[PDB]
Formats: C-alpha cells, structure tokens, sequence
C-alpha cells in the first residue's frame, strides 16, 4: 500500500542516469542546467505524488519559508 | 597470610554449600545436605599479585538451623548473598538477608549471585533482578553446575578488598 | 581447648558461669577450626535454645568484656522477646527494659564506645525495636516525645534516636511481611504515621542547625528510610528539597545519601506536586554542574575513582533514569528548561561510557524507555506513511525533535558498546565430556536483547543515520585508525542485531557495501589470526541476515562452499564458527536448500550428501554432530514422503554402516562391548542419531525403526555389563572411563527415545510398536538392575512418553509400576537427599501419569493407591523445592481429577482426607516449606471449599451425621491444639473461621496462613490486646460477606 | 605510535620533538604528492599507505598554523589529483543511478575511508574567512580595514 510508492520514487531516482559531463565549460554549463531542470522535474513529480495521498504529511515543505520567518522574527532579548 | 573473612548467605537449599564445595574440591555436589549453622572453609586463589585466601563462612539457609544466625556475620570482611533464579521466593527473601548483613557490616563489598543459571527454566528474569542497583551491590549470574562465572564473584570481591582493579587471578 | 562435657558444665544453671570461659569459647569459635569451632557452634546453639538462659543475660552484660559475647547474649534476649514477651513477668519486663535503655544511654555517652561498638549498639537498637513492637504504642506511648526531647538534649543521643527510628521504620514497613501479623502491622503503621510530625520537625531542626557530620549522615539515612511511606505533604511542602540540594548535595560526605533520597522522591508519580519536581530538577542540575563539570571524563573518573565516587556516579545515573522516565513529558513542555534537559541527557552519555555493566544497564533501561516512546509515536507516520530521502524530517512529530539532537549519540553508544549476542561455555558433563553449551536467558543475553530492541527502534526512527554510522566505523576499521578485534566484533554484532529493521532494498544495499568492504579488508590484512577473525565476523553477519541469502541462490551456494572449505581449517575457532553459521543458515533457508534452485537441476543437498565424507575428514565429533543437525533441518523441510525417506537413508548411511558392523560383531561376541573405542564409536553414532531426530523429527521414525530393536538389546547388553562391574568394585568403578562411556551410551539412547517420542504424531503406532520392546528391554532390566546401576533418566524418559501418549498408554501403566515403583520407592523412602535425580524424575513420572493416565489410578488395587498417596506425602514434605512443588501440583491435579470422578470421590475422601489435612498442616507449620506456600493455600482453599459447597456429601465421620464443616472445624482445632498447646483457643477459632471464609480470596488466604505461622512462633499469653482479635474478626466477616456475595452473583 | 595524541605531544614536547613532527609532515606530504600513483597500485602496501594518512590526520590537529598549512597543502593536492571525471557520479551516489556511482575511479575508492575524515578535519579547524583590523591613520582616525591576500 505504501512500499510501492517508495519503490516508485526510488526507481524515478534511478531512472535518471545523469548526463555525461563532456565538453567546454559553457557546454558543461548547459549540461549542468539541463540536469538541474531534470532534477526540478523529478522533485515536482515526487511532490505531486506526495500530494496524491501522502500530501497530508509533507505539504508544509514549500511553505516552510513562512514558518522559518516567524522563527526569524521574535528574536526578542527581553532579558539577559 | 592475606586472608579475608567472607560470609556466604542466602536461602537454604540454593547452592551455597554446593558452590563452596565446587570451589574447594572441584567436583559438583548433587545432593542437598541441609547446612547446620555455618561451616568455615579456607579457599585459595593465585592472583597476579600473589596468593589470596577467602574464609568462606558457608552459613545455613534454613531458619530452623539458623543457630547463631547473624552472629556469624561479626568481623566479616566481605559478603556473598546468593539466591536461586528458578524460585522467586528465594529472591524476594534477598532483601531480608541484605538488611541483616548490612546491620552488622555497614560498608563492605557485597555480591549478589544468582546460582544455577544453567537450569533451562529460569524464573527470576534478569529484567527483574534490580535490587542490587539501589543498594550498590555487585550482581553476578553464576551456575555451580555449568561452572559459569565460577570465579567472577571471588575475583570481584578480591579486587574490591585489595583495591587493585586490574588485579587478575592466575592459574598457579 | 575445651571438652564437650566441660562446655556443657556451663549448662549447670545453679552455678556462676565463668565469663572468661565464655570468652575463650567465642574466641575459639571466631579463630578456631574444625572440631573445636564446630563444638563451640553446637554448644552455643544449644545454649541459645535453652529456656532459662535469659536468667544470666543481665549478669552477662554487667560483667561481659567481649562485645561478641554481649552480642550472643543479646541474641538470646532477642529470642526471648520474640517468643515470650507476653508471658514474661511484667516486673521483670520493665526492669530489663530500663536496664537496656540505661545501657544504650551510657554507651551513647561515650563517643569511643560509639565508634568501637557500632555492631553492639545496632543490636541493642534492634532489640529495643522488638521490645517496642511488642509494647509500643500501648505501654509506652510517651516514648517518642521523650526521646525527641532527649534528642534535642544531646547530638549523639539524637543520632542514636534517629538510628532507632530508622530501624523501627524498616521493621514496620520494609520488613514487616512474614514477621508480623497483618493487623499488628497496620496498627503500628497508623501509630507511626500519627506521631511522625514530631520526627519530621526534629529532623528538619537537625538539618537546619546541626553541624555534626556523622549526626547529619544518620539523619539523612533515617529520613531516607522514612521516604518509603510517609505522606507526600511532609515531602514537597517544606524546605526539604532545597535544604538537601543546597546544604548537602554539594557535600561529598552527604551527596550519596541525599541523591538516594532524591531518587526515591523522583519515583513518586503524582501530579499534585508537578512544579516541585521541576524545581527539584532545576536546582539539582545546577548543583551537579558545579560538582561534576559536563566536560569531565566520567569513564576516567570512575576507573580512577574510589568507592564513594563510583557509588555517587551510579546514584546519579539512577536518579536521572528515574526522574526522566517519570517526568519527560513535564520537562518537554517548558522551553526555558530545554537546555537543562540536554545536560541531563549529556550526563547519561558520559555515564554510558563507564566500564561497569550495571551503570550501562541503567543507561540502557532509560534509553530503551525513550526509544519505546519514540517508536510508539513515530511509526504511525514513518511506518504507515511512505518516506523519501530526508522526508522523515518533515513529518516529524513534535516530541521527537526534542530529543533528536541526541539520537545519533545514542546510536553511536549502542554500536560502540554492544555486548556479545550469545554466550557459550565449555562445560564438563558428569561423563567427563567437555562440550559447548549455549547459555540462555542469562543477564548478558538480556542486555543484548535490550540493546537490540533500542537500536532497532532508533533505526526505525532514522535508519540512514545508523547505516552511515556503521559504514563510518567500518571505514575506521579499514583505514586501521580503530583497528582491534574487539571493536570489529562489536561492530559486526551490532550490524547483525538489526536484521529486519530496514526495508528489503536498503538492507540489501547495506549488506552489499558492508560485505565488499569486509572482503577488501580481508585482502588487505596480513596474518592468519586477523584473516580468520574477519572471516568469522563475515559469516556471523551473513547468518544474521538470512533474507538476503534467500533472495540470492548463487551467493548462498558460494557461501556454503566456502564454509565447507573452512571446515578443513585447523586454526582455532574456524571449524566451530563454520558449523554454527551452517546450522543457522540451514534453519533459516532449508526451503532454498531442498527446493530446486534456478540454474541447478538438483537441490544442493544431493551434492552435500555425496561429499559428506570429504567434508568431514578434518572435523571433530561435536562438529560432526552439529553438521548432521544442520542437514537434518534441511531434510525436515522436505514434503514428499518417499523422497524424504530416500534422503534420510542416504543421510544416515555412514552411521548406519558403522552401527550394522558393530551389531554383527556383537552377534559374534559380546565382550567387544567392553572395547572403549567401540563404546566411544557408539556414543558418537548415537549423538548423531539424536541430533538428526531433533532436527528432522517424526520422519526419523523410519531411521529409528531400522535399529530400534537391536539398539534396545544393546542397552540391555550394556546395562547388565555395568552391574557386575559395580558389584566387582562398588561405585568406584563408575569413575572409570569405561563405565562412564557405558552410562553415556545409555543416556544417549534414552535421550534419542525421548527426542523422537516428544515430536511424534501417530500415538497409536508408537504405543503398539515401540513401547513393548522398551517394557522388556529396559524396565524389566531396570528392576533387575541394582539401585546404583539404575539410571534415573529412565524414569523421566518414560514420563515424556506418557506426557505425549496419555490414554494410549494407560493399559500398559500397571506393568510399569509393578516393575519400577516399589524398588524406586524403597530406594528413596528412607531419607530426602540420596539419589536426587531419581526422586525428581520419579515424581515427574507420577505427575505425568496423574495428568494424563488417571484411569490407571482408577484401575489399580487400593493398596497401590495408598502407597502412591504415602509417596506423595513424602514428596511435598521434601526440602528440595522442585520436588515439593511437583508433589503439590500432583496433589492438586489429583484432587481435581477426583472431583471429575463422582463415584470414588466420597470413598477417597473418607479414606484419606483427615490424613491429608494432618500432613499438609504439618508441612505448612514448618517454615522450611514457605516457598510452597502459594500452592498450599491454593489447594487448602479448594479443599475447604469442597467441604463448604457440600460436594462432600458423606459425613467424614460415618458414626455421626454432623455437618462436615463443624466436624472439620473441631478436628482442625484439636489437631492444632495438640501440635501447639500454648496457643490461645480464640486464635485457632478465628483462624479456622477465616480459613472457611477465605476459600475464595487466595492472596488473603495466603496472608491468613502467614499470620497464623507468625502466631505459631509466639508464646501468646492471655493478653490478646496485641492480637486485635475483634479487628481481624470484623475483617474476616467482611471477607465472608464478600465471598457470599460472589456466590450469590454466581 | 599511531595511537598517540600528536597535538598533545607537540604542545608538551620540546623543540626536537616539534621539529621532528614538522619534518614528518614535510616528508609525508612530499613523498605522497610525488608517488601516490606508485603506492596506490600496490595492494600489499595499502595498509601502510593508510597508516601514513592516519599520521597526517593526527598531525593536522597540532596547535601550529604552519603544520596545519602543510597538511592542508597535502590534502588539497589530494583533492586536486581527485579530478572528478563525472561529478554527476557523485550526484548519483544518492538514491539516483547506482552503476554510474559504482564507476567511481579506483583512487576515490581507495581514499573513501579518509575523504570523510578530511572533511571533518577541515570543518573542525576552518580558519577565519575575513580579517579586520583597527587602524589608526596618521590623522588619529580609528577605522576598520579589511586585510587582503594575507597568509590567513
């Protein structure tokens, strides 16, 4: 029921055998950016699959940039 | 010559006499000749720092044969309280022996020995053996039949008495 | 230096005792040896038992110069007080009480005697405690106030008064059970509670004002004992906690006692003082850090510390464990205390490194409590919700984050100090064989199991961190930074411990990486010692992870091939390791061994069978047996009956060959049975047979039937051979290796019989084909055998058969007893010590027969039945606790069976009931059988219940149709009065009434019997005030009302 | 002995011991830099090689900036020589593709037992990233100056 989603995620991780890093620093820049877009897509797929039925647990992950902010505020030194 | 007064106490028919005989001769007694009062047995060991002697006062574990009872404990230099792990009562009685012993020797190294651990059906699970913790007694699982941790109590007692934590028993 | 008659001369009470003579006697006792010391012991014991000895005790104390002789006199006085205080003349009681009080005061006046005679002073204090228990609060209610005033007068007097108060509290609360009746104990507890306020005020005065450090320590001790029971209001609503933490917790001379008191307080689980606990913690830590900086190496301090320091560290660990286990939720919700919480946990880490098993045990207890709470919280999400790389963090329940900064250090501690999973000893059995025994449920095994559970929970929380930790320490080993055999063994034990805690794929990958690193290390190291260490570790690890092996046939085949390669190794431990791993792998993968594996057309077992001989050329007989056991496990996995038969045939082919050769040789001549080599060969063959039976089981029958008959003859051919030899030289010949091997073969034969029988599943066939041969071969032989030659394992062995065969064996039961019973009984019916094995196994057989062949008892002559009952009565009169419990269980089951047989119940009652009551009561009144008490009441309540419920329709006195209840009451009263004439009739009447009233509250029945036993120990005069007869009667009537309410509701 | 605390020895050692430790760091750095390729391929020396690494770690703990500079020079030469042919293999080390991660060049495999150790050493003894000074110019003005390209 749950192990299958985990195997699916691990496969999707394993299904992207990065790119082959060859070429000049600008062609290699472009490969870095392409692999980064691939990572973006992988993370998006993972997060959406989480939203399917697991989202109820991992939804706050993008939203942590407001709770971390409520923690960054309130740094009050009311005492020593 | 570097001998100490050791008092062995515990419920009768648990192995005290058995354990003392096993250390003295080396044979394992089978029958239970209920002890009367106390029998004094010298017992020798050869540690890395020379010979050592325990004056084991194997005391009777049955009240009807208590005799002098706590009187034997006078001048005791170390104490081994021993029980049987197959009989819960022989453990619950342990605090009585501890109190009687401490009442005479306030500050003496004390070892709680669970005899004949070898028997398959253990009753007093190690999970429940906790009395030593609060009282600072040193606990030990032993079995006079299978020879398990045979010298562990005596080795620990000798280390405590002499003050050498690295002192070690040698064969000869 | 004294003759027994000379010593007894002192027993002439009409003459003055020579105090110097008694000093000589005691000095000889404490410094003499052998006959002299034994004589002194005997004489002094006899004197202490004398009635009128106390008549001299007073004169002794005034003249005695040896504190030891004074102690003996005080022992006599203690006996007198504990026996006859209600019978002694009031005038003499008061005079001696004044005498002892004055002596205590005078001794306390001299500080030198205080230091010199501490044991004597303590004995005096205990004697006074007994005196007061008999008197206080009735005849000396003004005592406490006077003594506290006296305490205020002198510091040493206050110290001794607190000591006596401590002893009183211990006797009243901690050690009352078994020495004091319930009602007297309740009264004393109430009186103590009522008057406690004075004591509490006095101790607080002493704490605030006293500077006498010994006095302060005694005060702390007495307070410590009080802490067991005193109302909470006295604890948490005063300056007590702050006073202890500020004045004494920082003092080494008082820190131990103070922290013990604090731990006891911490164990109190009540919300009414929440805030107090917090303060108790907050200040305590504040003090601890001043005394014990968190940067101190606690391990080094301990190893280099003294007794007091080590005890203090242990007390600290105990206090932290208790308080945190009871107040983690309290401390969690307070953010301002968070830091302090960590400090506490920090201490435990520093504590956990100490080289003491008990300290680590305490730490493990706390860590396992934490892991249990965290693994009751986490898995709801983590287990029942899928996870990803680092996704554990987001779903974290709040409570886990609180301890999260310490989980990885807990994991490191576990993986660094893991104890050996299994302990094996080389033990020399009675037959002179040194064999390897696997210990079970020892302290160390419990330690390992607790550590494994904790670490498994933590792995469930964060498996990735744990895997990183093992990988990091494995690299530390590979790089040689942390190289040592102990460390590698600990790491591998830890790795094996957590099998099944990870998902299949993660465990697979972790195993692959670990094994690759390990093989790299083995290639790296030089020296056979380290290579063998590493190989053994690898084998253990793979054995601990059978799932991976089941998923990968080729690796399994390669592993087993490598194991067989190792088996030829001569270096120490390699062969034993290989055999152990082989049996583990067999147990866990039999299916894969016998199931046709892909890439193979036949199961691997065929090659194993073909190559057995090659495999075993370099193996020891024990290793041979273990390997055979492994193969037996594999064979048992087979399902096809014919294929299993052929596999077994090929399996036992070599033992069968040797056995058949020896059978033919014996057919030629029987003297070869005296060949020591032949007997050792028989021993090895039969050990192999028993192992194979244990592993395979009921199918082994086909193997057994191959030799059964012949083997039985061998046993007879063996048994007789022994007897003559014994007749030639008595039991001494038993010490010879030949006779020992004879007995070894006998025992192995019996063990094989029992092993196969226990696991059989066709009782009809077993009884029809296998029992009659045993009847003739052994039982008739057993009776024909001389006692010392009779082998006790026979008896118990037969029990096992009936334990499995029950009704199917009933018809054969009589013949057995007529063969073995009286000769056995005549062998044990004279004392209670000789032939303990025979006693125990005989009663085991009786228990099995009673449990499962009662109709045999229905079918025997009444004389045999009465002999059985007399044997049982002999049984539960034994001192051997196992024997006593077995006899009592037999008796209870027999009574229940009788209740199941309506026809003979009344006759059996009429015949045996009063004698049974006499015997049971004689045992119960004996203190030596207190351990059986729980069972005693169990039957008594039943038996009495049978009387009350009218199930005993017939009058136990046919000449008088009286109520069985009334007749039993009078009969028991008469019995007890005859046994104990000195008792008060009201005591016995109340006791019997309760016995009837308590037949359905078993713990209350047990406490009633204990109270009666306590009464038996006292010479009870007409003064029933201390007996609280009306109170106990009210309680017993209430219990009878409760019992009758249960009956109406039922 | 490899189990000694080199930092403590240096702190409590005399001039001869400190000079010997410095020379040991020098020899190890030079020899390893010039002959790692030689020593790597010889399996029977592997254990010995690791011992050398052990030494440098303990040496890196010395309370002396120069010794740490020498050790850092050696470690940096290792890292440079560890030319990441496919850094995406590193990125494959996580639950991403395995085989590419298992194509890890042999030298990286040989040093795996030590890469994390060097990581920890760096993290434990990282130096101050920026140095600021209280400068009193000729005009008596107290300013903060950001030193540049100093040794630190």
């Amino acid at each position: 029921d749950l192990l299958k989603a985990v195997r699916l995620i691990k496969f999707l991780y394993q299904s992207n055998p990065p790119p082959n890093p060859e070429g000049t620093r600008q062609a290699r820049r472009n490969r870095r950016r392409r692999w980064r877009e691939r990572q973006r897509q992988i993370h998006s797929i993972s997060e959406r699959i989480l939203s399917t039925y697991l989202g109820r647990s991992a939804e706050p992950v993008p939203l942590q940039t407001v709770d971390e902010m409520t923690k960054k505020f309130g740094t009050l030194t009311i005492d020593c | 010559q570097v001998q100490f007064k050791l008092v062995l106490v515990g419920d009768g028919g648990t192995g005290k006499t058995t354990f003392v005989k096993r250390h003295l001769t080396g044979e394992f007694e089978k029958k239970y000749v209920a002890t009367l009062g106390v029998e004094v047995h010298p017992l020798v060991f050869h540690t890395n720092r020379g010979p050592i002697k325990f004056n084991v006062w194997d005391t009777a574990g049955l009240e009807k044969f208590g005799g002098l009872r706590d009187g034997y404990y006078i001048q005791a230099q170390c104490a081994i309280i021993m029980f049987d792990v197959t009989s819960r009562v022989t453990y619950k009685n342990v605090p009585n022996w501890h109190r009687d012993l401490v009442r005479v020797c306030e500050n003496i190294p004390i070892v709680l020995c669970g005899n004949k651990v070898d028997i398959k059906d253990r009753k007093v699970k190690a999970k429940s053996i906790v009395f030593h913790r609060k009282k600072n007694l040193q606990y030990y699982d032993i079995s006079a039949k299978s020879n398990y941790n045979f010298e562990k109590p005596f080795l620990w007692l000798a280390r405590k008495l002499i003050g050498d934590p690295n002192l070690e028993f040698v064969a000869m | 230096m004294l003759a027994d008659h000379a010593a007894r001369q002192l027993l002439d009470f009409s003459q003055k005792l020579d105090i110097n003579l008694l000093d000589n006697v005691v000095n000889c006792l404490y410094h003499g040896e052998g006959a002299q010391q034994r004589m002194a012991q005997e004489v002094l014991t006899h004197l202490k038992e004398h009635p009128d000895a106390w008549t001299r005790v007073d004169t002794i104390l005034e003249f005695s110069q040896n504190m030891n002789t004074k102690y003996y006199g005080l022992q006599i006085l203690e006996n007198v007080i504990k026996t006859r205080w209600k019978i002694l003349p009031r005038n003499q009681c008061e005079g001696i009480k004044k005498y002892v009080v004055g002596l205590i005061i005078k001794t306390s006046s001299d500080p030198t005697c205080v230091e010199k005679e501490k044991v004597y002073i303590g004995k005096l204090n205990m004697i006074l405690v007994q005196i007061l228990k008999q008197e206080w609060p009735k005849h000396w209610p003004t005592f406490i106030s006077d003594i506290v005033g006296a305490s205020r007068t002198s510091e040493s007097l206050c110290q001794n008064n607190m000591v006596i108060l401590k002893l009183l509290s211990e006797e009243v609360f901690d050690f009352s059970s078994g020495q004091i009746t319930q009602v007297k104990s309740k009264h004393l507890k109430d009186s103590m509670c009522n008057e406690f306020s004075q004591i509490f005020q006095l101790c607080q005065f002493v704490m605030e004002n006293s500077q006498n450090a010994p006095l302060v320590h005694a005060t702390l001790e007495t307070l410590l004992r009080f802490l067991n029971w005193i109302p909470l209001g006295y604890i948490f609503e005063t300056k007590l906690i702050s006073t202890l933490i500020y004045k004494f917790l920082n003092v080494p001379m008082f820190r131990n006692v103070s922290l013990k008191c604090l731990t006891e307080i911490a164990g109190v689980s009540v919300s009414q003082y929440e805030e107090q606990f917090v303060t108790l913690f907050t200040l305590t830590m504040m003090q601890l850090k001043q005394m014990l900086p968190l940067n101190t190496n606690i391990r080094l301090a301990y190893s280099n510390g003294k007794d007091d320091e080590q005890n203090f560290i242990q007390n600290l660990s105990l206090f932290l464990c208790t308080f945190l286990k009871e107040h983690d939720q309290l401390i969690e919700k307070r953010l301002n205390l968070r830091e302090t919480l960590m400090e506490a946990l920090h201490y435990m880490l520093l504590v956990s490194e100490v080289e003491e098993t008990e300290i680590f045990k305490i730490c493990l207890e706390y860590w396992n409590h934490l892991a249990a709470e965290l693994y009751r919280e986490s898995p709801f999400s983590t287990s029942a919700s899928p996870l990803l790389s680092g996704s554990q963090h987001f779903d974290v329940p709040p409570r886990r984050q609180l301890y999260l900064p310490m989980l990885f250090k807990v994991r490191l501690l576990m993986v660094s100090r893991m104890a050996k999973p299994e302990e094996v000893l080389v033990v020399e059995n009675d037959q002179g064989e040194v064999v390897r025994e696997f210990m079970k449920d020892t302290d160390s095994i419990n330690l390992y199991k607790n550590m494994r559970e904790t670490l498994v929970y933590l792995t469930h929380l964060d498996y990735v961190d744990t895997e990183r930790i093992m990988t990091e320490k494995l690299h530390n080993q590979v790089n040689g930074t942390e190289w040592s055999w102990k460390n590698l063994n600990t790491l591998c034990w830890a790795i094996g411990s957590i099998s099944g805690a990870m998902h299949e794929e993660d465990e697979k990958r972790f195993l692959v990486t670990v094994i690759k690193d390990l093989l790299g290390l083995c290639e790296q190291k030089r020296g056979k010692d380290n290579k063998a260490i590493i190989a053994s570790n690898i084998m253990y690890i793979v054995g601990q992870y059978p799932r991976f092996l089941r998923a990968h046939w080729k690796f399994l085949k390669t592993v087993v091939n490598k194991l067989f390669e190792f088996m030829h190794e001569t270096h120490d431990g390699v062969q034993d390791m290989a055999c152990d791993t082989f049996i583990k792998i067999a147990q866990k993968c039999r299916r894969h061994f016998v199931q046709v594996q892909v890439g193979e057309v036949m199961p691997f077992i065929d090659e194993i069978l073909n190559n057995i001989n090659t495999i075993i050329c370099d193996l020891q007989p024990q290793q041979v047996h273990t390997f055979y056991e492994a193969v037996g496990y594999m064979i048992g996995a087979q399902t096809d009956q014919t294929v299993q038969e052929h596999l077994i045939e090929k399996y036992m082919l070599l033992p069968n060959q040797v056995w058949d050769s020896i059978i033919q040789q014996a057919t030629k001549n029987v003297d070869i049975l005296k060949d020591p080599e032949t007997v050792k060969q028989l021993g090895s063959i039969l050990k192999t047979n028993v192992r194979a039976c244990k592993a395979v089981g009921h199918p082994f029958v086909i193997q057994l039937g191959r030799i059964y008959l012949d083997m039985l003859n061998v046993y007879k051919c063996l048994s007789e051979n022994i007897s003559a030899a014994i007749q030639a030289n008595g039991e001494m010949v038993t010490k010879q290796p030949l006779i020992r091997s004879m007995r070894t073969v006998k025992r192995e034969t019996l063990k094989l019989i029992s092993g196969w029988v226990s696991r059989s599943n066709d009782p009809q066939m077993v009884a029809e084909n296998f029992v009659p041969p045993l009847l003739d071969a052994v039982l008739i032989d057993y009776q024909r055998n001389v006692p010392a030659a009779r082998e006790p394992e026979v008896l118990s062995t037969m029990a096992i058969i009936v334990n499995k065969l029950g009704g199917h064996i009933t018809a054969e039961i009589p013949q057995i007893f007529d063969a073995v019973f009286e000769c056995t009984l005549n062998m044990i019916n004279k004392d209670f010590e000789e032939y303990p094995e025979h006693r125990t196994n005989f009663f085991l057989l009786l228990q099995a027969v009673n449990s499962h062949c009662f109709p045999a008892f229905l079918a025997i002559p009444p004389t045999q039945f009465k002999l059985v009952l007399d044997s049982i009565i002999w049984a539960f009169k034994h001192t051997m606790r196992n024997v006593a419990d077995t006899g009592l269980q037999i008796l209870f089951t027999l009574l229940q069976n009788v209740a199941q047989e309506e026809a003979a119940a009344q006759s059996f009652y009429q015949t045996y009931f009063c004698d049974i009551l006499q015997h049971i009561f004689s045992v119960v009144t004996d203190t030596s059988h207190t351990a059986g008490l729980t069972m005693h009441a169990s039957i008594l309540a039943y038996m009495f219940n049978l009387v009350e419920e009218g199930k005993i329709s017939t009058s136990l006195n046919p000449g008088n149709p009286v109520n069985n209840q009334i007749f039993l009451q009078e009969y028991v009263a008469n019995l007890l009065k005859s046994a104990f004439p000195h008792l008060q009739d009201a005591q016995v009447k109340l006791f019997v009434t309760g016995l009837f009233s308590l037949n359905q509250d078993i713990p209350a029945f047990k406490e009633h019997l204990r109270d009666f036993l306590v009464q038996i120990k006292e010479f009870a005069g007409e003064d029933t005030s201390d007996l609280f007869l009306e109170e106990r009667e009210i309680a017993l009537r209430q219990a009878d009302e409760e019992k009758h309410k249960r009956q109406m509701s039922v």
